[PDB]
């Protein structure tokens, strides 16, 4: 059994690696079909246990990927895309 | 009852002063911690919540810090206003329980 | 640096991987109650599979046990034993859809 | 290119037994590797892709498995219709690679 203060601490808002799809992030580009089709990104997750508020970045940064576009059916080729992670995390008030 | 330990009972300040008063939790109750300014004849007005999270409307001065049990606010610099008794309380679980308060005095 | 291919495609393939899950989802009939974490880190399937006509799914189960705070909103609380669903192993089968 | 290393080149077998072919990627081509059955004068039919997973229609005593670099199929029980070439190919790079292929020969 867990003991529910680390159930909190754990599930508490903060940065995590989290497994993204890469045409959320490039949602212009449909000429291309990527692979791998989804990345692993530290991105804000977690619960505040406040109705008020929820969690947020408050720190960036951009990582490069290698990934190979694909023509489906010209040719492939691997290049480096750059994506958005999340450094750090707070639980900010709605409005 | 989770027993809220509060430090100093009582400060003499003047006005600039940075001011460090503490509040330690006998059980760990996370971020779940409110500070509150009391002065005569008011009811005690709400200025930080969640541990360090400023009320709406609050100078910026105030700050609080800490997690799990142990607590600090903070006054960067002391404004004749700020002279008043202030009290930590722990919202996560009930009975939502109180510190015994700091009174923060003006020095002679 | 930058993370090489090879690394980013065995990173990203289908696994077990800890997600953030909300309880009133994995309980959507419990109306009295909230619960305090509101959400809990448990072992899912995640990722891609790089097929269209794959999908990520888990091939074995398990449960866990977990201590919830459970409150009746201004009066009172009890810390409550509650069991959520683990995946302990994920694979990539074909989908029930027709093929495209 | 992906060089495709396929084993063993031919072998004899019986009805009812169990046979077993491996294919070697020269570097690492993760799940993607089809499996193909091609009989003399006719296409080859796609048996298994992504390392494990039959394609519709084929039969249960097929079955593949391996990620990497090393992979095998394997036919549990041996019927008189799966005397054949078999072909291992990898679709993780372009050009998809093939492996020299495997003859099953009858007794």
């Amino acid at each position: 059994v867990v003991k529910f203060m680390d159930v909190y601490q754990r599930s508490y808002c903060h940065p995590i690696e989290t497994l993204v799809d890469i045409f959320q992030e490039y949602p212009d580009e449909i000429e291309y079909i990527f692979k791998p089709s989804c990345v692993p990104l530290m991105r804000c997750g977690g619960c505040c246990n406040d109705e008020g508020l929820e969690c947020v970045p408050t720190e960036e940064s951009n990582i490069t990927m290698q990934i190979m576009r694909i023509k489906p059916h010209q040719g492939q080729h691997i290049g480096e895309m750059s994506f958005l992670q999340h450094n750090k995390c707070e639980c900010r008030p709605k409005k | 009852d989770i027993q809220m330990t509060q430090s100093p009972s009582s400060l003499s300040a003047s006005v600039g002063d940075r001011v460090t008063i503490t509040c330690r939790a006998s059980q760990w109750i996370g971020p779940e911690l409110k500070w509150y300014q009391q002065k005569p004849g008011k009811a005690p007005k709400l200025l930080i919540y969640h541990g360090s999270i400023l009320q709406s409307g609050v100078p910026s001065r105030f700050s609080g810090s800490g997690s799990g049990t142990d607590f600090t606010l903070t006054i960067s610099s002391l404004q004749p206003e700020d002279f008043a008794t202030y009290y930590c309380q722990q919202y996560m679980y009930y009975p939502h329980t109180f510190g015994q308060g700091t009174k923060v005095e003006i020095k002679r």
